[PDB]
């Protein structure tokens, strides 16, 4: 009662090939839904649309979610890791919960447990990979509320079938804490591929010596020119003066093609094609926009104003609102950085005969929109940002492709498991308060590049400015200015 | 500071090439536009994001960026084509927008 | 179609406080970040102010700080220029002006990359 | 001295008051007003 | 060789969001104010709860080759064309339809990861819109694997 | 196998690394703009199958009998620089089937190639993210007249090439359409249609063609006179000109072995239902010009010639699939190492005043030797 | 090594994204070698 | 005389919180 | 080397001078003489 169950601890210990993270925060634990377990549906919310039909239940249950880069690296960590590594992924976990302080509305409620458990069976909804809000703060100093539990199943409109799965929390084990206990639990992340902090320094179509000719042969003229009957077979040898037909063994990867935006307003259409001209795919009936699907390049080389309609991750800004917020509230992602080995999202893949020729058929081709997995393809995933998320569960399925999510982050079949909690009910008017520190292992890949001219490096503005970034105003508010993606240095492809 | 010849002239059908020195923080780091402006007009984007055309401006007029230093190319010239022009862009140490000194174009 | 017009213009002694209002007509003027351009007399032109869509950026040039203050209305499609301590150099033209690019807001975060597509016919105001 | 008697820096724990019952994004601003009181010893 | 499964998800792959939160990523959800020349404008919204269809997703359902729903989908070998039978694994009908069957029994339990049978897998633009030129789009009647896909195999 | 060659190394761009873009070639067009790089280095090429189910195992490379001459007497003192990149941190050429390779007839005497290498562009220009690799910069063995070089490499692990020809649960591979194109020219339609009806794939927005591409079968049974646009691999035969050379010039190899598990590289993939059928609407199709991978797809990768690469190096990425190349060979992470070799250069008399410029007069010099290569 | 408790991030030295004719720190067409600028060292922050 | 006395060392090294940089040159001496 | 460290300084040298060349025709049996100063 009057000894402290935990310390904070904040920093990171930078050593060798591999990096340790630690983060304490202060957090806040109201009673959600006064105990009790509620049916929800699109009805309660008046159901307007098949394609928003959702049908789950909520809980009285909390959780906590450390997903975001944020959580775990200051900028300068972050600065620190992207500038000097060509890769990281995560390898150990550590989570603690102490100083628990129960209250009653205001006096202490020193009798009062607070019940928390881990999910390491995955036997609950895993909801931490949706990218949703209520992650600990990336500013050590703010007390952050804990965001409630609730899950969806099977649901036909709003109704449900008799598929669907009810799931209580109490029936469960969980440890039950009162102000001196504390509540700590280590996870192992299973082996995943290192994300690839790094842009080519190369093109797939220009991985040719420019000094050689080629042996291959291409067909150079089908006609010796102007008349009639002048059909012929002329074979140029591929070579340095002519780079596109070239014979190349790796193609560029898979392409579902996007709708183009201008950030000059001037220049989009006059109309309102937000949804109408989106992509999208359809399961049961239901379509579901295409966000921000496959990993491909925001825009060509000389068209950084243009993006995606749905393919780019776009964040928030400190303060803006929730809905209808004006365009210069958003912080938008370019994908520029994989333009090497992956399509542009808002182009065609490329062209293929529509025909036969004859001497009475002129050859026609018509253009790929989206193009699939073929054998010699290769491609870069998309890249993992401050504000992003780190992990996402791999669903369990008879089979998948290529599991790494598409928002960015690591696919593991085995993510860090839920971390529920919840008070232990009494009602009586009550909340409780308390500590929690994560501490994640992350391993390095360092560059051995004998690159000669210096990289690129993510550095702070040189010039004056009322505020500097990534701290308090004069009002304590902490803003994170800008997006930082990770890849900076060069491979060659 | 954005410094441009503050006076060119040439005959009519002959090029005319106009340019302004910028240091690192403005020119180097954005886009340059130029503007040019009638005697007894408002300025008029002749040039955006260093090479584009605005629609209904003349092919004629060409920009590029090189380095610190934007040039601003005009072929064909002719006599309805005398008038100020400024180059102008972000600058980031000043953290405001600047415009060229201005060059008087006159032809004989 | 799309036009700007500026009032508000005309003589005034030191010291006197007016208030140039820019009227927009034929766009949206709620998306498009707003200018005010002033020319002195036979002089280079010079920018002042600028406020964004939602008014929550703005600048302003050192010649102007701190004595000027530039709002924006929305609904009345209107852009506000407030003049304060005028001085002998704030005789001059001043022009609206309009730009079209939200980029340096939500996709640059190094550079701006404004530039001013649209124009007002401009108000003079001299200091007597 | 190059290192001299380190700093010791110190501040009470923010103890948050009843939250809103339904969960929001942003940080909490309202805390329980709240002071400490003890005992230092110094010995050089 | 691995385990068959056999169960059927209790969860879409569409619906695996918390109902209760807002995501932290935004949408565009506005592209002009409406009826007026010049009407042009971005507006953005917070991906949640009351609109599902537009929120980001880790993953997207499994390959499709469509069928008739009940001009049979065939497949060229050496010149010789052959049916599709039984094809890539997909959802026999939408729920709601049990009367409808693809032209070449009932899959419907993997109709949670896979893609109906009979509808096409959705829809890509097919230009790029301006001024000028309205938003277009096509619809995608057969997709091969793209990454981050998952699907379920064929009952046993 | 064991191969013994003797080869001849002359001093390419004057010892000198040059800067090269489309712009000095000319200027081009959008598609064929590159930024790069020409080295002093040249390179050893054995990739190809005259140069020697199998596959490889060990490889033991020897390079041997130095010899250099001045311009032409004997220089004794001379060394020739050598080295590997075992780490892969230069540029890989050797998987683009270029020339260069050690004759096929061992009686022969070849000209070793010149190394280069491209990088990023917007143009004839270059990005902040483009870079310069200097080859001078990497640790390399000096070989005078009486030492020699030799290493060896063991081949990680790859498949068998498998050389032989062969409701449903199987179906066929992916194909992606290409243009027919018949020896007989009067059957073929009188108009140019060599770059306007091919197969293209678009990276960043430059239009590279599709060649050789996904593995397909060159024709169907029965018509031997037609052959893929861009679908297979074309060899001249032997005094065959560099352009615009007949159809008697060149040899046009065919797939056909592989057509019973794969789709023909000129017709459709298959149909797919367009529509829903009812009493309003008839039942429609569409064709599919070119597909991706399905589950329970089986294909057959493209055969390997005697004129054929061996080996390519798969480019390190996040991802990719069935990583064997699409001209033929072995895909390998960690293929056989770029081994590379330039003269040292000499210089002339300098002054006898002290000039603080580089020494660009030179005594003009190559070398010659012997090379054996085992696998 | 550098042991600084930095919040915000630090001011870096980088290579200009930028396309230009030739590449800094590297050859010229002609083969010739230049360097840019003057590169000092002092771009991390400690305090006083 | 026909024999290599040294072999061509440039790289760098770089080893916790130690560097090593070796570079080679060809030099000219008159008289 | 300058962004992610607080100092340097150099601890050990090492010098090499090897395949020497004297000369146009080569001369073989003349010296070249060097020496440092300690």
């Amino acid at each position: 009662v009057g000894s402290s169950s935990g310390n904070w601890h904040c920093d990171s210990q930078w050593l060798g090939d591999r990096v340790i993270t630690t983060s304490t925060r202060t957090w806040a634990l109201p009673t959600y839904n006064n105990h009790l377990y509620k049916q929800i549906s699109n009805s309660t919310s008046g159901g307007s649309s098949n394609d928003n039909a959702y049908f789950g239940y909520s809980t009285p249950w909390g959780y906590f979610d450390f997903n975001r880069f944020h959580c775990h690296f200051s900028p300068r960590d972050w600065q620190r890791l992207i500038n000097n590594n060509w890769g990281f992924r995560p390898k150990r976990l550590n989570f603690k919960l102490f100083n628990i302080q129960v209250k009653e509305v205001i006096a202490n409620n020193l009798t009062s447990t607070v019940q928390v458990f881990t999910d390491s069976d995955y036997q609950l909804p895993y909801v931490l990979g949706s990218a949703h809000e209520g992650c600990l703060p990336p500013f050590p100093a703010d007390v952050f509320m804990i965001p409630q539990y609730g899950y969806l199943t099977l649901n036909d409109g709003s109704q449900a079938v008799g598929r669907s799965s009810f799931y209580c929390l109490e029936y469960f084990p969980s440890q039950m804490l009162r102000t001196g206990n504390n509540f700590q639990f280590s996870y192992e992340f299973e082996n995943v591929p290192f994300h690839s902090s790094y842009a080519h320094s190369q093109s797939l179509d220009r991985l040719m010596n420019p000094l050689i000719d080629q042996y291959l042969y291409y067909l150079s003229k089908t006609i010796n020119g102007s008349g009639q009957n002048q059909q012929t077979l002329k074979f140029s040898v591929a070579g340095p003066s002519n780079m596109a037909v070239q014979g190349r063994n790796y193609i560029p990867g898979p392409s579902y093609r996007q709708q183009r935006v201008s950030t000059t307003v001037t220049q989009n259409n006059n109309s309102e094609f937000a949804w109408p001209g989106a992509s999208s795919w359809a399961l049961n009936g239901r379509n579901s926009l295409m966000n921000p699907g496959p990993a491909m390049a925001s825009h060509k080389e000389g068209e950084d104003r243009f993006f995606p309609l749905s393919g780019s991750l776009i964040f928030g800004k400190q303060g803006t609102g929730r809905d209808n917020v004006d365009a210069d509230k958003v912080m938008i992602t370019n994908e520029e950085e994989i333009k090497t080995t992956n399509p542009v999202a808002t182009e065609s893949y490329g062209q293929v005969a529509t025909n036969h020729q004859s001497a009475q058929a002129q050859a026609q081709t018509g253009w790929v929109q989206n193009q699939g997995i073929l054998p010699g393809m290769v491609w870069q995933d998309r890249d993992v940002y401050l504000q992003g998320p780190i992990w996402a569960k791999i669903p369990h399925t008879d089979g998948n492709f290529h599991p790494s999510p598409l928002m960015g982050g690591f696919g593991m079949k085995h993510p860090p498991p839920q971390i529920l909690i919840k008070n232990t009910p009494v009602f009586i008017t009550q909340y409780s308060t308390g500590q929690v520190s994560v501490e994640i292992e992350w391993e390095l890949q360092k560059e051995n590049s004998k690159r000669w001219n210096p990289e690129i490096q993510y550095t702070s503005n040189y010039y004056k400015s009322n505020n500097v970034e990534f701290a308090v105003n004069t009002e304590g508010v902490y803003s994170e200015p800008r997006p930082i993606g990770t890849r900076y240095l060069t491979r060659n492809l | 500071v954005l410094t441009q010849p503050p006076s060119v002239s040439a005959a009519p059908g002959q090029m005319v090439t106009i340019s302004c020195s910028g240091s690192s923080s403005n020119i180097g780091n954005d886009y340059i536009s130029w503007y040019q402006q009638l005697p007894g007009t408002a300025p008029k984007l002749l040039i955006y994001d260093n090479n584009e055309r605005p629609s209904g401006i003349p092919d004629r007029f060409s920009g590029s960026k090189s380095g610190t230093s934007a040039t601003l190319g005009i072929t064909g010239v002719q006599t309805g084509d005398e008038a100020d022009y400024y180059c102008g862009t972000w600058d980031s140490s000043l953290s405001a927008w600047v415009f060229g000194e201005g060059t008087k174009l006159t032809v004989v | 179609e799309v036009q700007l017009v500026e009032s508000g213009g005309g003589l005034v002694k030191p010291g006197g406080s007016p208030r140039l209002s820019c009227a927009a007509s034929g766009f949206n003027f709620g998306s498009y970040s707003m200018n005010w351009v002033r020319q002195a007399p036979g002089k280079g032109l010079e920018w002042v102010s600028s406020i964004s869509s939602s008014s929550s950026y703005i600048y302003y040039a050192d010649s102007v700080k701190g004595r000027f203050t530039i709002s924006r209305d929305n609904a009345k499609h209107s852009l506000y220029l407030q003049v304060n301590s005028l001085r002998a150099e704030d005789t001059a033209v001043y022009y609206c002006a309009r730009d079209p690019t939200t980029y340096g807001y939500n996709s640059a975060w190094d550079k701006k990359g404004w530039y001013f597509d649209l124009w007002g016919r401009g108000t003079l105001l001299t200091v007597s | 001295m190059k290192h001299p008697p380190p700093q010791i820096l110190i501040k009470n724990t923010p103890v948050p008051a009843d939250p809103p019952t339904a969960f929001n994004k942003d940080k909490l601003n309202s805390f329980i007003t709240q002071y400490s009181t003890g005992q230092v010893s110094v010995e050089i």
